[PDB]
DNA sequence: TCAGCGAGAGA
DNA sequence: TCTCTCGCTGAGCCTCTCGAT
RNA sequence: AUCGAGAGG
């Protein structure tokens, strides 16, 4: 579903070419960071489960940046 | 081509005049060309390499 | 992919690492065609 | 680190300071050891050391001695690398100058001094530079500016030139060379040999050369030589400077050892094999492979198959690293060798590896975008990739031992792009128009047609079902067969509830295949999509309209299914093609025979004196054309009807189950020309330039041919041949031209907010509306006033995307022509914004903010001529020659209308056409306008205009081998300026009842005879002239070349009776190479050398006709704004594409006509620091306008200007773009003495430099880095 | 080689 | 003001083999 | 690396 296909995915952005949140941020924070994937894993590689997580609607530009923020704070 | 004398022309595409210019050369198997040609004036021109 | 000579090896050891992140520079072309058009007596350069 | 490129001239102290070692004296190379030699072209103190951490005189080799000089050579220690960087000069005796500034170019030498190039030339070459230079030392710029200002073109280029010295601060002696720079020593390497001797590049000779005659200079004149001999070798040396750089512009190129010219500094930076179009627009990258594909019908539309020995050598790095993470390996060196010697473990973290990332597959020719795809890649055993079969047809890849190349993306977010906007999923719709591209074909459409198709009384025929299940078991059991007409009981899921499935049930009248075939459609689509036979047309709808209805998803299954179920019923079909296939009729012999006939008759005409040549060979083309159109509808009917099956025992008739009808009615592959000519005339044959008569070839591919008419038809493989191999390289040139001048135009805004636009009406061509209103503004944004035929009612509001819905609705109603907002009309800034654009076409919804659109539309028009050239010989040469129309028959019944016309009526009483521009448009009865035609000059119009005409009625009838002259009135005609022998050649048949006046054309005319003009002149009976009704002249016409006459002296003529009649060019074979030099004429716009004349003021209107002729597109332009030249443009490149057949949306021509014109004229300076008129950018008087306008002071007047792609791409703001264009040398010479600036705005000055993009996913970044200044 | 375009020639 | 010789610019993409400098 | 000659798409 995913794998072949991200039109779900695009629709919660908007814009195609806002694949930039997809990958500089989430995906490079589970691959070299601590930090720990949302949804299961399913044996998926990297960059396949940050599109499924905002396939369903976890991450986005503010969440991300909202948890930056986070992190910001001691 | 073999050497000797051809007569040849330009088929109207050298001027917008659209008048064909013909002329004529002298291939030699060994030595220098030589060429007679004309010019929308009507004069002769004589061409040597 | 080529003609950097500092990309090159840092991809490569960050690939070998499991990072894929790339830190481009500028490639050697540009270098060598500011280089030989400075040689041929026009003054090109980089301002910044 | 940078943002800018500041380019100026050299001054000799900057050229001393890059130096960092001394001098150039000895001109020595190396061999006096194998350490390089002092002081020479590859030297140590000069240019740094050899080897890496240790100097030439080996005092140390320690990298903590590093940063300390040499005590035996004094060469300080430093890696290699700064081999690459340094530099040095020589010092000339004598002052040489640079041959880029008086050559190559309008002379700037020759700009700054009044006198012209030659005296310059023979003062350099002593027929000195030191005068040269001591008189562009003697003026000064301002002095000189002030007086050319008051004498007041050349002075304007002179003054313009005179203050750009100015400004940029270029003294005007920097121009001759005092000091020269070198290479470094790598960038010009003395490569080694296996040999004991050494390679030596072309440089290096001509720097030694140089050095040769400079040091000869510098001891001749400290032994105080004569002034005869001093000077001599003076010219020497420029001659040895001009040859160091840019040699072969002052002729005789210094040739080396062979007889080839060397090659200098200045060929380095040009041509193909320049810096720019070999190592910076192109290069050579790692991670990649090449290998030949096959098939493998098995994958997935996103799946590609690739070997595992190209995988295991791919994406070595990842298995390293995951290597040593596993922990089977300790260093990177054991893992290698675990690589090499391929363990199962390595094979099993190769397979781990591969999982999800994709491989970008591109083919050797890139014509558009789709020729680069992403896809998931699957190991296989072999050696040759396997692609999917579906994806072919986007990349125009057989299986013909076709190869492809791959490359790995290596980061996350090129892995992210890949997957994102490169996969193969996402490309269903090209960009080019809104079809798609994914299309069933071939074996495909073979298996579907034929599961879709039915039969009189097959087996199990007449019978009811349960449902699909039940007919799929029938066919697998043998109970019945796939052609038996049966009712089926099928359940149908419908959408029109608002967000909803509804479902239906029904038993309807369908065959058992069509019953299958239903089985794999999703759900929410009629039936009526199924229940006919499915040729590709049919197919290509269905998925179109899947698309549209349902998804994406839903389309990619669907499309999967339909290749399945095609190969796997195509397979079971076992249909072949055999000898006993093709049939041929009989009426081919008896038509051939009457054509035969008619040719004689002509041959016998022509014998008489009474036709010319031209003619004859038009007629008889006309008549074999005729006669090969017959002789194929004959065959072709033949092959379709002719089946006859008795149905309880009674004949009856059926569409045929014969193979090779099969695959022509199906279009998988083939068309009508391949099965007439295997079953009926070959036809006529085109030689590379134009048509051949020679015979006509009455023998099929069945019936083998002669010799004779094989040596015939070779003339057209040849043609087609020739065609492709040398025509390739046009369209290739048409195609750069293009991507180069349209390369920066981005969307940039969401709303400019304007309102006005061009106005769309449906085109149609004589009773065939090629385009309906539908398509010509389906996902176009509306302008103003669409409000449907009811007064003060809208129908639509404004600003609205036109969707297919929105369209229906506008075919509902039938409105005739909107006004729709376009890209040129747009008042945006260094871009387009996203609305004016519109719908993209690849995606299906508005056009997003960052996409390139013009290199999109650049490949949408380059494509199509290239890959219509390659397809050439596919046809075989035959001459794609459709006959001239002698007369018009309107299609349906309707008003007559004539629009434009001035006309007059002979005796007959017949409107004989007068005018050059006639058009007939057929006009229903309820007022919509059907069809339209064009009519020529001299026409004749049986019925009389308003009166309603029924079908299948003749309405004009004319001959179009000849173009007549009508006589405007009555009178007696009267010779004019005709001489024998200089003007118009006079003979008398023997016998064949006509003698005639031959024109003479003015290229054979003598020289005498060119000041008088021939004319024919009508007078009256008592000898007066004519006098025309309402006319201060009297009637004459000029009789052109090449005219005939017949008539004689003092003969009365009636009304609107031919006097002369001037034969017509042949000009056959129209086709693809025939047009595509009409496109470049026109996107280069080209004078018509026979402009026509425009009223300039209004007084007569403006814009109107005075002579009729060709329009220029300047001249329209400036008469009637940018509007009417793009629909002129745009019309008439449709126009020349069209009948190919190929389909190209107008925004991209739209869109390169908006990129041609960017310059303007001032007529008024105003306020602003603009001077007179001046060729400036738009952009720049247009925010200068507003900000006067803003401080309430006045503003500027201007006018636009019209360029060529060529010049428009070559005068830009930006110098890098036109530099790596073409003609590099004068871009950059003028970029030197103007001392211009880069900003790095467009595409290829990030390419260049290696940057993001100012486009898709570097948008972001871009905006940022703006935002932050 | 063919096909165009700009600057310089007289007429 | 203008019609003509003479010069310089350009002429598709990717890949494979051999020899000879 | 060039030049020349073939060949494939
Ligand atoms: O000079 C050439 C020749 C060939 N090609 C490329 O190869 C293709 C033509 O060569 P092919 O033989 O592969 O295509 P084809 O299917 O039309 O020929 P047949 O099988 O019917 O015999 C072209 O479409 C082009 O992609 C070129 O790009 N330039
Ligand atoms: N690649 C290559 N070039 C060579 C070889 N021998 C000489 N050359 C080059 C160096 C010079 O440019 C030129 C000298 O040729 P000469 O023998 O005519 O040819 C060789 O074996 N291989
Ligand atoms: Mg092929
Ligand atoms: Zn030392
Ligand atoms: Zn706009």
């Amino acid at each position: 579903m995913a794998r072949v296909t991200v039109q779900d995915a695009v629709e919660k952005i908007g814009n195609r070419f806002d694949l930039v949140l997809v990958a500089a941020r989430r995906a490079r924070q589970m691959q070299v960071g601590g930090k720990d994937p949302l949804v299961p894993e399913e044996n998926d590689k990297t960059t396949v489960i940050a599109l499924r997580e905002i396939e369903e609607g976890l991450i986005n530009n503010q969440i991300l940046d909202v948890r930056e923020r986070q992190e910001q704070q001691e | 081509r073999s050497p000797g004398v051809f007569f040849d022309s330009d088929k109207g595409k050298t001027h917008s005049s659209g008048k064909v210019l013909y002329n004529a050369r002298i291939i030699p198997y060994r030595g220098s060309w030589l060429d007679f040609e004309f010019d929308p004036k009507d004069n002769l021109f004589v061409r040597i390499d | 992919k080529s003609d950097d000579v500092n990309g090159r090896t840092k991809m490569y050891k960050n690939i070998v690492d499991g990072n894929h992140q790339m830190e481009p520079g500028m490639p050697e072309s540009f270098n060598v065609l500011l280089k030989e058009i400075r040689s041929l007596g026009i003054n090109i350069e980089l301002e910044d | 680190e940078f943002d800018a490129i500041k380019i100026a001239l050299a001054s000799p102290d900057m050229i001393r300071s890059w130096s960092f070692g001394e001098v150039k004296k000895p001109e020595t190379i190396n061999y006096r050891t194998f350490k390089p030699e002092r002081d020479g072209l590859f030297c140590a103190r000069i240019f740094g050391p050899v080897k890496d951490y240790e100097c030439l005189c080996g005092k140390y080799k320690r990298l903590k001695h590093r940063g300390v000089i040499c005590e035996k050579c004094g060469v300080e220690v430093t890696q290699t690398k700064v081999r690459r960087e340094r530099m040095g000069h020589i010092e000339l005796a004598s002052p040489t100058a640079h041959i880029w500034f008086l050559k190559s170019l309008p002379s700037r030498i020759g700009l700054l001094l009044d006198m012209p190039l030659r005296d310059i030339e023979r003062v350099l070459y002593f027929e000195g530079a030191e005068a040269i230079q001591a008189l562009l030392k003697s003026m000064d710029l301002e002095q000189e500016c002030e007086q050319l200002r008051e004498e007041l073109k050349k002075l304007t280029k002179r003054i313009k030139l005179l203050e750009a010295f100015v400004q940029s601060g270029n003294k005007p002696e920097w121009m001759i060379l005092t000091v020269l720079p070198v290479l470094p020593p790598d960038l010009r390497p003395l490569v080694p040999l296996d040999g004991g001797r050494f390679a030596t590049s072309d440089l290096n000779d001509l720097y030694r050369r140089v050095i040769n005659r400079n040091n000869r200079l510098k001891r001749l004149l400290d032994l105080a030589a004569p002034d005869i001999i001093v000077r001599n070798e003076k010219r020497m040396l420029q001659e040895a400077v001009d040859a160091l750089l840019d040699n072969g512009r002052r002729g005789r190129a210094i040739t080396g050892s062979n007889k080839r010219p060397l090659k200098s500094l200045a060929d380095m930076i040009k041509g193909k094999q320049g810096r720019f179009r070999q190592n910076l627009l192109g290069k050579r990258v790692d991670y990649s492979g090449r290998s030949v594909i096959t098939v493998g019908p098995y994958l997935r539309l996103h799946q590609c198959g690739l070997p595992k020995k190209m995988a295991l050598e791919l994406f070595k790095p990842f298995i390293y690293g995951k290597l040593e993470l596993r922990g089977l390996a300790t260093t990177i060196k054991a893992a290698k060798k675990m690589v090499e010697r391929e363990e199962a473990v390595v094979w099993d973290i190769l397979d781990e590896v591969i999982r999800e990332h994709p491989v970008l597959l591109n083919r050797a020719p890139t014509l558009h975008r789709l020729g680069i795809q992403a896809f998931e890649p699957v190991l296989i055993e072999g050696k040759a990739i396997q692609l999917h079969p579906l994806v072919c047809a986007a990349y125009n890849a057989d299986f013909d031992g076709d190869q492809m190349a791959v490359h790995v993306p290596l980061t996350l977010e090129a892995q992210l792009e890949a997957r994102a906007l490169m996969m193969s999923t996402n490309n269903i719709l090209s960009p080019a128009n809104g079809e798609p591209i994914i299309v069933p074909s071939q074996d495909v459409v073979l298996g579907l047609y034929y599961m879709t198709r039915d039969c009189v009384n097959a087996k199990g025929e007449g019978m009811v079902l349960t449902g699909p299940k039940e007919a799929e078991r029938l066919y697998r059991s043998g109970l019945a067969s796939l052609h038996a007409r049966v009712k089926v009981r099928i359940t149908e899921y419908e959408k029109d509830a608002n967000g909803e499935l509804v479902a239906k049930t029904s038993l309807k009248d369908t065959t058992v295949g069509r019953a299958i075939l239903w089985m794999i459609v999703p759900k929410g689509l009629p039936y009526s999509i199924v229940n006919q036979a499915l040729g590709k047309k049919a197919i290509s709808k269905m998925l179109n309209t899947c698309y549209r209805i349902l998804g994406l998803k839903p389309t990619v299954i669907f499309a999967d299914q339909i290749m399945y179920t095609g190969f796997a019923y195509a397979a079971r079909s076992g249909a072949s093609v055999g000898i006993d296939d093709m049939v041929i009729p009989e009426k081919k012999h008896e038509i051939i025979s009457e054509a035969e006939a008619e040719v004689a008759e002509i041959q016998e005409q022509f014998q008489s004196g009474l036709v010319t040549a031209g003619e004859r060979y038009n007629k008889v083309i006309d008549i074999w054309a005729a006669a090969n159109d017959r002789v194929s509808k004959a065959m072709m009917d033949n092959l379709q009807t002719e089946t006859v099956i008795n149905r309880d025992g009674q004949e009856e008739k059926q569409v045929s189950f014969n193979s090779i009808y099969m695959m022509a009615d199906s279009g998988a592959r083939g068309s009508a020309a391949q099965i007439r000519q295997l079953a009926g005339m070959r036809g006529l044959m085109a030689k590379p330039d134009g048509s051949i008569i020679e015979t006509p070839i009455t023998a099929n591919f069945r019936e083998g041919l002669n010799v004779l008419q094989y040596f015939i038809s070779t003339h057209g493989a040849r043609k087609g041949l020739a065609d492709t191999a040398l025509k390739t390289a046009n369209s290739g040139y048409l195609t750069r031209r293009l991507v180069d001048v349209a390369q920066d135009l981005v969307v940039t805004e969401d709303d400019c907010g304007t309102h006005e636009g061009i106005m769309m009406t449906p085109v149609i061509e004589g009773g065939d509306v090629k385009e309906p209103l539908r398509d010509r503004v389906l996902g176009r944004v509306t302008a103003e006033d669409v409000l449907k035929p009811g007064t003060a009612d809208i129908l639509v509001p404004r600003n609205t995307l036109l969707h297919e819905q929105w369209c229906d609705l506008l075919e509902e109603n039938s409105v005739d022509a909107v006004k729709v907002r376009s890209v040129v009309s747009c008042d945006t800034d260094f871009g387009v914004c996203a609305h004016c654009y519109g719908r993209d076409l690849a995606r299906g919804h508005i056009i997003n903010k960052g996409e390139a659109i013009g290199v999109i539309a650049a490949q949408s028009i380059g494509e199509p001529g290239t890959q219509l050239t390659m397809r050439t010989f596919h046809i075989g040469g035959a001459a794609s020659r459709a006959a001239a129309e002698s007369s018009i028959q309107v299609k349906n019944k309707g008003s007559i209308k004539l629009s434009n016309v001035k006309s007059v009526v002979n005796s007959s009483g017949k409107l004989v056409i007068t005018s050059r521009n006639t058009e007939l448009k057929l006009i229903d009865e309820f007022g919509r306008t059907k069809e339209s035609y064009k009519v020529p000059y001299g026409a004749v119009l049986a019925k009389g205009d308003g009166e309603q005409v029924a079908g299948g009625e003749t309405v004009a009838n004319w001959d179009p081998h000849t173009m007549p002259v009508i006589t405007e009135v009555s009178g007696f005609v009267r010779f004019t300026d005709m001489i024998d022998g200089q003007t118009i050649t006079r003979q008398t048949d023997e016998l064949t009842g006509l003698s005639s006046l031959v024109v003479l054309d003015s290229a054979e005319r003598t020289a005498g005879g060119k000041d008088l003009r021939p004319a024919l002149k009508i007078v009256d009976a008592q000898g007066n002239d004519v006098l025309i009704p309402g006319t201060d002249m009297p009637a004459q016409y000029f009789l052109p070349g090449k005219a005939i006459v017949q008539l004689e002296d003092g003969v009365q003529i009636s009304s609107g009776d031919t006097l002369a009649r001037i034969p017509q060019e042949s000009g056959g074979t129209k086709d693809i190479t025939g047009g595509l030099p009409r496109v470049a004429d026109l996107f280069e716009a080209r004078r018509p050398k026979e402009p026509a004349i425009l009223a300039e003021i209004s007084g007569v209107e403006r814009g109107d006709v005075i002579s009729d002729g060709p329009e220029a597109p300047h001249d329209i332009l400036r008469l009637r704004g940018v509007h009417a030249v793009t629909r002129y443009i745009v019309n008439e490149v449709q126009d020349v594409y069209r009948l190919q057949g190929v389909k190209i949306n107008d925004k991209h021509i739209e869109v390169i006509v908006r990129q041609m014109l960017r310059k303007a004229t001032i007529v008024n300076a105003g306020s602003s620091d603009f001077l007179e008129g001046e060729q400036v950018e738009y952009s720049r008087v247009k925010i200068a306008n507003r900000e006067l306008e803003a401080n309430g002071k006045v503003g500027a007047t201007y006018s636009r200007d019209l360029l060529g792609i060529t010049k428009a791409s070559l005068a830009t703001e930006s110098f890098i773009s036109a530099a790596s264009f073409q003609e590099t040398t004068r871009v950059l010479t003028e970029a030197a003495v103007a001392g211009k600036r880069d900003e790095l705005r467009g595409l290829k000055e990030n390419v260049i430099v290696g940057r993001l993009i100012p486009a898709g996913t570097g948008y972001a970044y871009h905006q940022d880095r703006m935002r932050r200044r």
